[PDB]
Formats: C-alpha cells, structure tokens, sequence
RNA sequence: UUGUUAGGACCUAAACUCAAUAACGAAAGUAAUUCUAGUCAUUUAUAAUACACGACAGCUAAGACCCAAACUGGGAUUAGAUACCCCACUAUGCUUAGCCAUAAACCUAAAUAAUUAAUUAACAAAACUAUUUGCCAGAGAACUACUAGCCAUAGCUUAAAACUCAAAGGAC
C-alpha cells in the first residue's frame, strides 16, 4: 500500500544502474566516456575493497600475511581494467612499510586466485601493491630532516598612489598659476 | 633540436670501448650491437676524451660564463685552480711535518670536497594557499642538491666581496673556507635546512 | 555501567603487536555499526532526515547489489574469442 | 559643545597615574586631553595635532597645567620627529592616546569647509596656515580626473556609487568652479534623481544627506588621514612603553581596520577578496601576537548617547598593551 | 594451543600471567579521545590513579591540542610518569573517537609501557539524550 | 572545572542493534519489555447543515526538567551581519485536565468492480471501461474584503468584486 523505497526507487536507478545487456570492452582482458562505465567500474572497486578486505585479515592467503593484518587505503582499478592498484595503508615506520611491501606483492597472485576461486569476481585483473606517494614524501621529508646538520648551536596599503594624485594635483595647480521568406516572391513569378 | 629523437647520446669513454670483450656486462654488451644500427648524436665541443676533463668543475664553468664568454670564464677557473694550489703550497712549506701530513695541495680535491659540504639535502618550495605564501619542507633529488650548492658559491663571490677584488682571489678563499666547513656559503645552507624544521609540519601542503 | 568490566569490545594483544590488536578492534567497531552509529550522533538527524537516508541506502544497496549479480553473470561470456577472424 | 565620546573607557583604561609620561597623537580641542589631566593631577602628558589652531588651545590651556601637559604641532609622521626634537622625556610613554575623526571646532566652524550642511568655503583642511601649499578640498575635486577622483570616493568614503558621482564633479566643476561645501553637495545629489538626495538611511535609524560620503572621502583624502594613520600607531608602539596600554577610538571603518589589524597583527597590506569563493572557512600566520588586549572587544557608544552626539555613533574603542 | 582474542573470562582460572600478576591485576590506561583534547590517565586495579596527561597539559594550544603528535606526546607523557610509579603492563580502555585514539595507545608504546590489551568504551546510548542540531555549512 | 570509580542516588527524558523488515491503524500516527482490555460478519459504491477524530507549533491551570532549544545576552565574522559558526540561558518539547483544528495533513493516485486487446502528447505511476459522489472553468488581485459559524480575539473554516494583463501555467 505505502512503500518507503518508491520513493528513492526511480532517482537510485539512473545513478546505480544501466539497462541492457552489454559490459564494457574494458572489462575484457584484453574511447570515448560512458555513463554505465562509471557504474561498472564503482561497484567493482567497492566489491574489490569489500573482497581484498576478506583476504588481508582472513586466514586464506597465508599465515605471515594474516599476521600482517593489512588493512587497505583505498582500492582503485583503471579505466582500460588492465590492471588494479591496491593501495594500503601505511604505518609511519619506513623499514617494516618496505619488508610489508614486498610479503603482500609476493602473494598477489594467490589472493586473486582466493576471489576468482570463490566466485565473488569471475574476471580479476592483475593486482599491484603501491604506497601513498604522499605519505611517501611526508617519511622522507623526516629522514633527510634528521641526517640534516643545523650547524654550530603607505600609499600602496591604501590603494591609491597618494604620491601620484598629489602630482597629479600639483601640475594641475602648476597650469592653474521575416519578411523575404514569405511566398511573396514565389507566388508573383520572380524565379 | 635539429637531432630527430631516434639519436642517441655519444659515450666519450675510452677505457670502455676497448675493455676486453668478456669484461663487459651483457647489459652493455646488448647496448653496443643496438648501437650499430642507430644514430649517435655528434660529440659537443668541449666533450673530449682528455684525462684531465671533469664534468663538475667544466659545468661549474658555464654557470660563470655570461654572453657566451667561454675563454674568459674558464681563465677564471684555471686563475681560481691556481690561487688555491698556490694558497696550499705556501701553507705546506711554512708548516711543521706533522702539520704537512694534512695539509691537502689538490686543487681538483678541494673543489669537489668544498661543494659537497655546501650541498642541502632539503630545500624549499614556495606555495600560496588561500592567497598566503608558504614555503613547505622538499626532498631535493640529486640534481637539485648539486645545483644550489654552485649557485650559492657563484653568487657569494659575485656580489659579496670588495670592489677591487677578483673573482679568482675570492672564490679562491671560499673554495677553501667551505672545504673547512667554515665559509658563508656553508652557513646559507645551516639557514635553509633550520628554515626547514620551522615549516617541519607545512609539508603536508605539497600537491606534486 | 551493571555489567562486568573487560568482557564487551575487548581485544587481547598478541606478541606486543598493540597496532594489530587496535586493527582487529576497528574492523570489530565498523562491522557492528558501532562506528557509524557514533559518528551520527554527534548531531541529530531529524525523523524525517532519517527515513529518506535509509530508504535510499537500501534502494542504493539493492541496484548495487543487482549490478554486482549481472557484471558477474555476463563476465562467464568473458574469455578469448572463439571465432577469430569471422 | 561637544563632550569627547567613551572618554571614560579610555581613562579607566589608561589609569593615569603619578609618576606615569602619556602622549596625546590628536590633542584637537583638548577634552580627552583635560579628562587625563583631571583624574590625575600629577601625571605628564604630550599632546600633538595638526591644525595650529589645535596646537594654539593646547598652549593657552598650558597655563592650566605648566608642566603636565606639553603641546606639540604636526601630523602623525611628523610626531616622531617632535617627541625626537623634545629629547627623551617621552621616552617609555605609558599611554598614546590617538582619537581619530574631525575636531569639534574644525567642523562646527563653517570656515573651515568640513561641514556640509552649513555654507563655507571647501577647505577640508586640518592643516591650518602652518603649511599654506597643502592643496584643499576644492583643489582636489577640480583636478582629478574620474578614475582618481571616483578611487577616492570608493576607497576613503565606501562610496557605493563611484562613477557616477565622481562624472557629475567633473561635468560640474567645467562649468563653474566648486569653491563652495554646500556647492559640491548639490553637484554629487545631482548625479541621481531629486528623491535620493536625503533618502540613505543609517543605521542609526536616522535619514542623511547623499553627499556625506564624498565629503568623508575629501576629508580624508586632502589630509591622507589614513597613510598618516598608519604611521602614527607604528611610531606609537616604538614610543610605547612594554606594558603600556594604547587606546584610540575609530569612527569608520577604514581607520578601524588599521587599528583592528594593527593591534592584532594584521596587515593593512593584505589583499582583498570580493565576495566570490572567500575561505571564512576551509571546507598559517608568520608569528604571534604582540599585544595584550584589555579590551578586544569593541563597542559603539550607547544609542541614548549617540543621539547626543551623532558624530561619535560609530567609535569604535580598541585598547591594547605592548608585547 | 592457540591465542585467543577473548579476554580471560573474569572469576575463572586462567594459565595468563604478565609479570606475575592475572588480568585483572594489571593496571588501566583510560584514554578519553575528543576531536579537540585528548586526556590519559593511568590506575591500579584498585582504581587509584598513577599518571595523568594531555595535550593541554604538554602545552599544545587551540588546533594543535587536538592533533595526532600532540596526543603521542602526551601519551609518552604518561608513560614515563606511570613508569616511574612502577608500571610496566596497562590495558587500554581507549574511550572517544577523536583524532588522537590511536596516537595516545601509540605514544605509551613509545614511553615503556607494555599494552597487553585495548578496550573500547565509547558511549552509545541505547535510544538517551537528544544530542545538539547539527551545524550549517 | 577535568579524568577514573566492578561507589551511592535518581527513575527525568528518550527507546541502539534487530530494521537489508514493510506490519498495524480511518487518517493522524504507531516498533524497549510484560500483563489486562481490544480490532471481526452491514452485498458493494455513494454524506452534511450531524457525530467522533486529527502531526508540529500555540493558548489555559498545576507539575516535571536529563538533554535539546525560538527569544535574549555574550564572543567571532563582515563595508554592515538584527544571520550562517562559538558559548550561556529561557518560552517550548514531558505529565495531568481543556482548548486550538492547521501541514508539501502529498502515493501531489476519490472509492468500487472489470479487462489486458480488439492502447505511446510528454514526463511520472502501462492503458482503459463502468457506477456514485465531490470538485474545476484564463492569470493576478486573493490562504484578501464583506457575511455567517466557532472555547478560536494578531485565529480557523466559508469566500467575492472592482481593477490590471494577453497571457499565466505544464512537459521536453
Ligand atoms: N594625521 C594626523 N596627525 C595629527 N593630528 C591629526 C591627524 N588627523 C587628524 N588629526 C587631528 O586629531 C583630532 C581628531 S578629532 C578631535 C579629538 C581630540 N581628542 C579633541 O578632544 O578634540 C583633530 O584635532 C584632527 O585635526
Ligand atoms: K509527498
Ligand atoms: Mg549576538
Ligand atoms: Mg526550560
Ligand atoms: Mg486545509
Ligand atoms: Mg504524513
Ligand atoms: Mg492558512
Ligand atoms: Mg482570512
Ligand atoms: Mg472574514
């Protein structure tokens, strides 16, 4: 009789969904922009984050990869889908952010294997493994910091050039001292 | 350029090319047969084989050099050269033999020990956000660390010095001071890098 | 503030990994709601305000969750092409 | 008569005591300067103006008080140099006064052009016969061209309608000279039709003439009150002594911004964003502050004052100590 | 034979010790994390307190009060006081949702002190208090 | 003041998760738990000048008071800021009696029984037949003037004309 969800049914459904039975030619393996890709490639990185979620701090992958329990920034796959870029988060320690780094790309492979494997994603491209550039930068402007040695321990505030008016004043003081396309044409004979 | 991107840069080392087949590494060993079939761009004029040619003090040079006055900016090269080797050897001679033992009288060593110490491993970059300017704490790469080192040697001697003073017989006795950690050089760099821990938490400002 | 202390949001460290254990109990916050719940309480949402937010986060979750089933569906068809050349 | 305005805020906020050297930056007619030297009768006191006729009641009312009071003529840049002149005996003052505006006898008097509604030539001088080559009022609005003149109006006077009252002077002073105060008037409620001559409102609740705000901008124009402004409170603060307490009164908003950013660290040079994307919020500063407010927070006189005193409405009291 | 993420279960006998004393033995760290002052305070299982620190009392002022360095310092802060006082294991009811939550477990980590376990006590009012209308921006 | 209390009091106020549910009721409205009372058969549609209801705000008297909060005061911002932001605190939101009778009281869909083909103005919510009542007749003037009724008195319901215009309005 009365249903809450009418009422966001029809707005909801332009913006999280396309008609018809079409995918994308980048989800394939192997121009110019659309809507449905925005939607096809959103709920992809959400599925992925919600899925590459279930791998990091689960059992599945490994038992030194379950021990890291990384947790993820941000997920974020490419417009041609070739590949993914998964980035995660990363604690302030340099040293252990680089061993983290190079466990979690090892096992790139077997955690797209663990999601293709379980049907959430039929089609998972490549996964990579990348470090915020900002936080990046924010560590390394801390490290050069350390290794650095600080050694052994009025008319234009206004906005009127005053200067200017005043000689502008002074040498003036110095001085002092619609109608062709009806058928008119047609029906008389002038062709 | 008048060189199509297809060129390649010349390699102007002679101990390379005539290595014994084995001793190269099979990168450089690939490089040179893909060489064969390209196009080498010609040798500059001032890029020689010679023993004695070194690209710090030849790039040191040419920031001296104003309205293409080559032989006047490396007579003042060879004049500084001179002026400290000539410094350091009245040094040896009036000084003890202990004394002598540290006594360095390489003019090509003070040169690149001096601008090494002059170097800053970070600098800055000025910014304007919300119409202010703020200048954030940089990571300089190693081109950039090099660059600012020779700058502030060449501009210290340019301006700071007395009016009848030669370029020579100032950047002679700033070669030197700076390879004593000592000169203002030196100090224009403890400037830069205490300006850095003041702006420690702006960094975050940076977009690029 | 009746019950017992140490037995509700508790998370135990293993090995001195206190930045692991902090890990577990935020996945265990966001999970319950915990953390949404908190975050909205810091202002009111009037009645009205509430019921649109929910009706469109269900309708939103529903044409996403239906999305996922038919990118998921059409993505089997997804493999080399069979009839190259024709 | 006109009483000086919160004159009782300023003397409870400079407290003058014995033992204690203050300076007076605008002496005028002296009434702020009488209330320092009531409460007190063994304070020492300097006083500055820039009108000789100013400067020629302070030295009649030497009399009153011989050495408490000493009297001193010029404009705020030039203070330096006079308090310089006297020696050290400033030195450390504890307190510069520096009220700002018009003196109740510079403008109640026709003769000296600050007033519209009566008839006198446009002099719209502060400075008197001390310095006879100043040009006036009337020489500035003869001689600028449009884009100087409507920039004085929009800068010093808030002038919301610039071009079109700056054309009208221009087309005006053609035709004849404006020599006279209540000529220009006409000439600027002349550039809009007869019903806009007495129709802007105030705050205050209170109707007034359309022209009041070419005549602030003259004002402050042919006397470069504000640039000298912003010297005399940079020259207050090298003469203020540290834990001494500045008090100056703003009745527009133009000086109020020197004096609010001033006393705040602010600078008057700071650009100006124009209503489109400005960062009230963002959706820092070079280094603290030097100064310690005793009363940041700014009030106008009371609205049953005002009526007494119409001119004051809008002073603004901004007291401080140095850092 | 594995770790369990459970606490020990209270009244009960448990095969967990740390430094000779059970869990319910071990001191509390009470970390209460706003979005403008992050406070710590440390106490005994008796509830007799040992350390208190924040932001505000390190020195930090107006937006720097309530940033994550300023809550580690003042966790560092209370570490070394609670050390001094004789505290080497504390568990960690962190309280408050603020930007220092997590820099004030890491700052007492930095200052000595050996968490063996977090908490977590953010009032949730199960339907309570009409919280205040939100801002406009 | 603040933080902790596996200390005491309070029972004011409001009912997380469940709820990704779509139930109950004429509508308004109603979801912490328990118990008591309780919804039900007129063939069906069709009612006002009658009767009984009717969110929130508001009024009347006596209480309550955790928190929220018109107004007001204090602080910022601004050319100004009777605002947006900050802080404090009222009317008020609560209970018990009575009044008031208004909502974008909107599924902007009167009710009921059929049909899905011999049917695209557009958009929304596919089209369409029959029955009964209500309502509409260019826009503004006009949720206005006057009239009558009303616990309503700066009120509600009922509701014009002069005069002005050649358009107003809906969808794309
Ligand atoms: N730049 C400046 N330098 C010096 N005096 C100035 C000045 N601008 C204005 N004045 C003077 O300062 C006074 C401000 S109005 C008068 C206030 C004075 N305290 C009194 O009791 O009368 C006037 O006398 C005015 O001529
Ligand atoms: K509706
Ligand atoms: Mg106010
Ligand atoms: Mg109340
Ligand atoms: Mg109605
Ligand atoms: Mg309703
Ligand atoms: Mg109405
Ligand atoms: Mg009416
Ligand atoms: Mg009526």
């Amino acid at each position: 009789s009365k249903n809450l969800l009418k009422k966001f049914a029809s707005k909801t459904r332009k913006k999280f969904w396309y008609e018809g039975p079409s995918l994308g030619s980048h989800l394939t393996p192997r121009k110019k922009t659309r809507k449905e890709d925005s939607i096809r490639l959103r709920v992809l990185n959400g599925l992925l984050y919600k899925s590459l979620t279930e791998l990091l701090c689960t059992p599945q992958v490994s038992q030194e990869v379950y021990d890291l329990n990384v947790e993820l920034s941000k997920v974020s796959v490419t417009s041609d889908f070739s590949a993914c870029r998964v980035y995660w988060k990363t604690g302030v320690s340099a040293e252990q952010n680089k061993h983290t780094e190079s466990v979690l790309q090892r096992s790139a492979a077997y955690m797209r294997h663990l999601l293709i494997s379980q049907q959430t994603l039929r089609n998972v491209p490549p996964i990579v493994f990348v470090q915020d550039k900002r936080d990046l930068v924010l560590a390394e402007v801390d490290r050069l910091l350390a290794e650095a040695d600080f050694g052994p321990p009025h008319p234009n505030l206004c906005g009127i050039d005053h200067e200017a008016l005043n000689k502008q004043i002074m040498e003036y003081k110095r001085k002092k001292e619609h109608r062709d396309a009806s058928p008119r044409s047609f029906l008389l004979g002038e062709e | 350029s008048r060189y199509a991107p297809e060129f390649r840069e010349p390699l102007i080392d002679k101990e390379y090319y005539r290595k014994p087949v084995a001793e190269l590494t099979e990168e450089e060993k690939y490089d040179q047969e893909l060489k064969k079939t390209q196009f080498i761009k010609a040798a500059a004029a001032t890029e020689t084989s010679s023993v004695f040619a070194d690209p710090v003090i030849s790039k040191f040079t040419n920031m001296m050099m104003k309205g293409g006055n080559k032989v006047l900016a490396r007579s003042l090269m060879a004049q500084t050269l001179e002026a400290v080797k000539r410094k350091q050897f009245e040094k040896y001679r009036a000084a003890s033999a202990e004394e002598q033992a540290t006594i360095e009288r390489n003019p090509y060593r003070i040169f690149h020990e001096a601008l090494k110490n002059c170097e800053p491993v970070i600098g800055l970059v000025p910014i304007l956000k919300g119409g202010h300017f703020y200048q954030v704490p940089v990571p300089l790469a190693d081109r950039r660390r090099r660059f600012l080192a020779m700058k502030w040697m060449i501009t210290e001697c340019r301006e700071n010095k007395p009016r009848r003073t030669l370029m020579p017989e100032k950047l002679s006795h700033e070669l030197l001071e700076a390879f004593h950690n000592r000169g203002p050089v030196i100090k224009r760099k403890h400037n830069m890098h205490k300006m850095a821990e003041a702006n420690r938490a702006l960094a975050h400002y940076r977009w690029w | 503030a009746k019950h017992l202390k140490f037995i509700a949001r508790t998370v135990m460290v293993q090995e001195g990994n206190v930045e692991g254990a902090y890990r577990t109990l935020n996945r265990i916050l966001t999970t319950d709601g915990l953390t949404e719940v908190i975050s909205r309480r810091r202002y009111y949402e009037k009645p009205c305000r509430r019921r649109q937010r929910e009706s469109y986060e269900t309708c939103r979750r529903i044409y996403n969750m239906e999305m996922a089933r038919k990118i998921n569906f059409l993505m089997r068809k997804n493999r080399a092409d069979p009839w190259l050349g024709c | 008569l006109h009483i000086p305005v919160m004159v009782d805020q300023v003397v409870h906020c400079l407290a003058p005591q014995k033992g204690q050297v203050f300076l007076d930056m605008t002496f005028g007619s002296g009434g702020h300067t009488r209330a320092i030297l009531q409460k007190e009768p063994d304070v020492m006191v300097y006083a500055l103006d820039r009108d000789p006729v100013a400067y020629a009641i302070a030295e009649q009312l030497s009399r009153l008080y011989p050495t408490q009071i000493q009297a001193l003529l010029g404009q705020f840049s030039q203070a330096e140099a006079l308090l310089m002149k006297a020696g050290v005996q400033p030195g450390t003052i504890d307190g510069i006064l520096m009220d700002l505006g018009c003196s109740s006898m510079q403008l109640d008097a026709p003769e000296r052009g600050f007033s519209l509604r009566k008839d006198g030539p446009l002099d719209m001088r502060m400075d008197g016969d001390r310095y006879p080559d100043t040009p006036t009022a009337s020489d500035v609005v003869n001689a600028l061209d449009q884009q100087a003149l409507a920039s004085i109006l929009r800068a010093y006077g808030e002038e919301k309608h610039a071009k079109k009252i700056a054309s009208a002077i221009i087309q005006a002073r053609s035709t004849y000279p404006i020599s006279r105060t209540q000529q220009l008037a006409s000439i600027v409620a002349g550039a809009f039709p007869p019903s806009a001559v007495y129709a802007r409102k105030d705050l205050l609740q209170r109707s007034t003439h359309i022209a009041t705000k070419t005549f602030q901008a003259l004002r402050i124009f042919v006397n470069n009150e504000l640039n000298e402004l912003y010297a005399g409170l940079r020259t207050a603060e090298k003469f203020l002594k540290t834990g001494g307490r500045l008090v100056a009164l703003s009745f527009h908003s133009l000086e109020d911004r020197i004096v609010k950013r001033f006393l705040l660290g602010i600078s008057m040079t700071e650009r100006f964003n124009l209503s489109i994307r400005q960062k009230v919020k963002q959706t820092s500063v070079r280094a603290p502050l030097k100064w310690e407010l005793i009363h940041k927070k700014v009030l106008t006189p009371e609205d049953q004052d005002v009526q007494d005193n119409p001119r004051g409405r809008s002073a603004k009291l901004r007291a401080a100590i140095k850092l | 034979s594995r770790f369990s993420l459970y606490p020990p279960v209270p009244g009960q006998e448990s095969s967990l010790q740390w430094a000779g004393m059970k869990f319910e033995d071990v001191p509390i760290a009470h970390i209460k994390a706003t979005y403008n002052n992050t406070q710590i305070q440390v106490v005994s299982a008796t509830n007799a307190s040992l350390a208190r620190a924040s932001c505000g009392t390190e020195g930090f002022r107006n937006a720097k009060k309530g940033t994550g360095i300023a809550a580690q310092t003042a966790g560092i802060a209370a570490a070394a006081k609670a050390t001094g006082k004789g505290v080497t294991h504390i568990r960690v009811v962190v309280k408050g949702m603020g930007p220092g939550r997590w820099s004030a477990i890491k700052g007492l980590t930095m200052g000595g002190l050996e968490v063996i376990s977090i908490t977590d006590n953010t009032p949730v009012p199960h339907x309570g208090c009409r919280p205040r209308k939100a801002r406009r921006l």
